[PDB]
DNA sequence: GCATCCGTGAGTCGAGGG
DNA sequence: TATAATGGGAGCTGTCACGGATGC
RNA sequence: CCUCGA
């Protein structure tokens, strides 16, 4: 269905506060920032997509994922907020562009 | 949820299938409903002070405290509540029942509660001397619903006993809460002074807590029921 | 057991015109 | 790179005999 | 595709 006005907002200020987040964990873990967000990503979408990231330096397999969560998952509360706060941005982005998806219909029947 | 109507159940609690979560909305399914952007939220400050009132021995009735709506005294005959002291009156209504506070220059020298069967003959701003009748006792006066006597204190003077009430109630403050922005704390979640409630997009639009009160939730935009 | 919808076949060689 | 924009559009049908799945 | 020839 389609997005409110409130929804939508909500659902976008969660995909700037993620992306926060994940600079944050950066910060915090000296772990790569991409690394940081597919880790994030492929937790939240499922072992039904994990692949290699072209830009990654390491391949990005379950074993790297669950080796990340746990270096994730070991740090303290005001440090593993940051985790909760990436993964509901990621999960807003998502709700976000499948809301919006009528929106490209709409324009790509005139080209 | 239309604008303006409320919700007939409250965030956090189960509901089952068909039971309405509002005038014209029934629950297809069983589970946890959740508030969809409170468009309305409503602290209740928490307040612990300290008044007095003057009352007939006779129409007495004598109490280490007083829980809500429980009778304070009996009145045969209509009394009349008088000043003991002279200042500028204050008066602070709420539900049901008042104080009227005193003050000379700034410091408040007197405070009064009025219970409920106690009509104030005074007005906000009243300059009164002493002996000057401010509320009219009639019948029976018992303690409002909002308000209880935590602590009774009391000195028998000639054919009359004044108690110092010990009193602890709350008042409400509500919030109109903005499509933009946010509410960043939960249900019945307690604040202090400077503890945020709604956060927005630009610093002065935020809503503060001003002293120490409970957070409260109405009118959500929609109803989430998982 | 017997109607019905889908798919696949239906001449060769020329010539020209494209 | 910032007003808002949120589910398409072309659509004539004059054959027939075969195997095979699909239904009553 | 079409038309034409055998």
């Amino acid at each position: 269905p389609l997005l409110t006005l409130e929804e939508e907002v909500e659902l976008a200020r969660k995909v700037e506060e993620g992306m926060e987040a994940i600079k944050k964990l950066s910060e915090i873990t000296g772990l790569d920032p991409d690394l940081i967000r597919e880790v994030v990503r492929a937790k939240i979408l499922g072992s039904a997509r994990v692949r290699h990231i072209p830009g990654l330096k390491e391949t990005l397999d379950p074993k790297t994922v669950e080796e990340i969560d746990q270096k994730l998952k070991s740090l303290p509360k005001e440090h593993k907020r940051y985790l909760h706060i990436a993964r509901e941005g990621e999960a807003a982005r998502q709700h976000l562009i499948e809301a919006n998806l009528r929106l490209v219909v709409s324009i790509a029947k005139k080209y | 949820l239309p604008p303006g109507v409320d919700a007939l159940v409250k965030d956090g609690e189960e509901v089952v299938k068909g039971q309405e979560l509002a005038p014209g909305v029934v629950s297809r399914l069983d589970g946890v409903a959740l508030y969809r952007f409170p468009r309305r939220v409503r602290v209740e400050y928490v307040k612990k002070e300290r008044a007095g009132l003057r009352l007939p021995l006779a129409a007495w009735v004598e109490k280490e405290a007083y829980k809500p709506g429980e009778i304070l005294a009996e009145l045969p005959e209509p009394y009349l509540f008088r000043a003991e002291e002279e200042g500028v009156v204050e008066l602070k209504e709420l539900e049901e029942g008042a104080f009227l506070v005193l003050r000379r220059e700034d410091e408040p020298v007197a405070t009064y509660f009025l219970p409920v069967g106690m009509t104030p003959l005074v007005v906000h701003g009243e300059i009164v001397e002493k002996g000057q009748p401010l509320a009219e006792a009639k019948g029976l006066l018992r303690m409002p619903r909002q308000v209880r006597a935590a602590q009774v204190e009391a000195e028998e003077e000639g054919e009359t006993v004044y108690l110092t009430l010990f009193l602890e109630w709350t008042e409400p403050k509500d919030y109109r809460v903005q499509p933009h922005m946010n509410v960043v704390v939960p249900e019945g979640a307690r604040v202090e002074a400077g503890d945020k409630i709604v956060a927005a997009i630009d610093p002065e639009e935020e809503v503060i807590a001003e002293a120490e009160g409970v957070v409260h939730l109405h009118e959500p935009a929609s109803i989430l029921v998982v």
